[PDB]
């Protein structure tokens, strides 16, 4: 069983920053790549960020590029997403995703999904 | 930016086969097999199909479907009450270098 | 009815792994 704890999600002002922390248990964190997926209520799932075994950044969603930073620590078994220039479009539910393929180039599927935390961006 | 296309909602009587279609550009669906996710409303998404037809442990054999060309088809047989959920097809795009997620299809029983 | 991995709760900082043929009215002596 893999459990993906979710935290650091709360109501925030638009011109502010917020860090999201994912806790990984029940599997080796370094062995499996970790991804961020957000889904605003009443809207389809939207991939946000991806990272791998070597902690190299696979990429960011074009809409969040240059405003979102992804980082993970293999020793702490935790991955952190730093969000800046938050907007109403940014407001969504961010679920941790566990990826079986480290390269995530092909045939990569999410074995487990985190419960998620609700980021709200409003004045 | 290519977007995976899915029908908005599908409704079928219990015991009626359900077909869900995912439409993608050749670079995304053609290169890597689509992955289907069954998400019950108010719950975190659960992987339904890995690498197209292959099913992860804990997924019913009645769930099926075949991807031909750029289209991925999910086939549901022996439909029952409480199987209602939103289905998302996800295939990473080599050309876009980003994961692509389908809009989703709202399966339900009256 | 196999109760597996019930001997611990947390497993972090793995440093050595090894799999081989198992060690085990028969006496099984170890040192
Ligand atoms: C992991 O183990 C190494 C050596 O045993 C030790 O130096 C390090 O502090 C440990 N780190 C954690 C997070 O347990």
């Amino acid at each position: 069983e893999v459990q993906l704890v979710e935290s650091g999600g709360g109501l925030v002002q638009p011109g502010r920053s917020l860090t999201l922390s994912c806790g990984a248990s029940g599997f080796t964190f370094e062995d499996y790549a970790m991804h961020w997926v957000r889904q605003a209520p009443g809207k389809g799932l939207e991939w946000v960020s991806g990272i791998d075994w070597n902690s190299g950044v696979i990429g960011y969603a074009d809409s969040v590029k240059g405003r979102f930073i992804i980082s993970r620590d293999n020793a702490k078994n935790s991955l952190y997403l730093h969000m800046r220039s938050l907007t109403a479009e940014d407001t969504a539910l961010y679920y941790c995703a566990k990826d079986v393929y480290s390269e995530s180039g092909s045939g990569s599927y999410y074995d487990y999904w985190g419960q998620g935390t609700l980021v709200t961006v409003s004045s | 930016q290519s977007v995976l296309t899915q029908p908005p909602s599908v409704s079928a009587a219990p015991g009626q086969k359900v077909a869900i279609s995912c439409s993608g550009s050749t670079s995304n669906i053609g290169d890597n097999f689509v992955s289907w996710y069954q998400q019950f409303p108010g719950t975190a998404p659960k992987l339904l199909l890995y690498d197209d037809a292959r099913r992860p442990s804990g997924i019913p054999d009645r769930f099926s479907g075949s991807k031909s060309g750029t289209s991925a088809t999910l086939g549901i047989t022996g439909l029952q009450t409480g199987d209602e959920a939103v289905y998302f097809c996800s295939t990473w795009d080599n050309s876009l270098n980003v994961v692509l997620f389908g809009g989703g299809t709202k399966l339900t029983v009256l | 009815m196999e109760s597996e991995f019930r001997v611990y709760s947390s497993a972090n900082n793995c440093t050595f792994e090894y799999v081989s043929q198992p060690f085990l009215k028969n006496l099984r002596e170890f040192v």
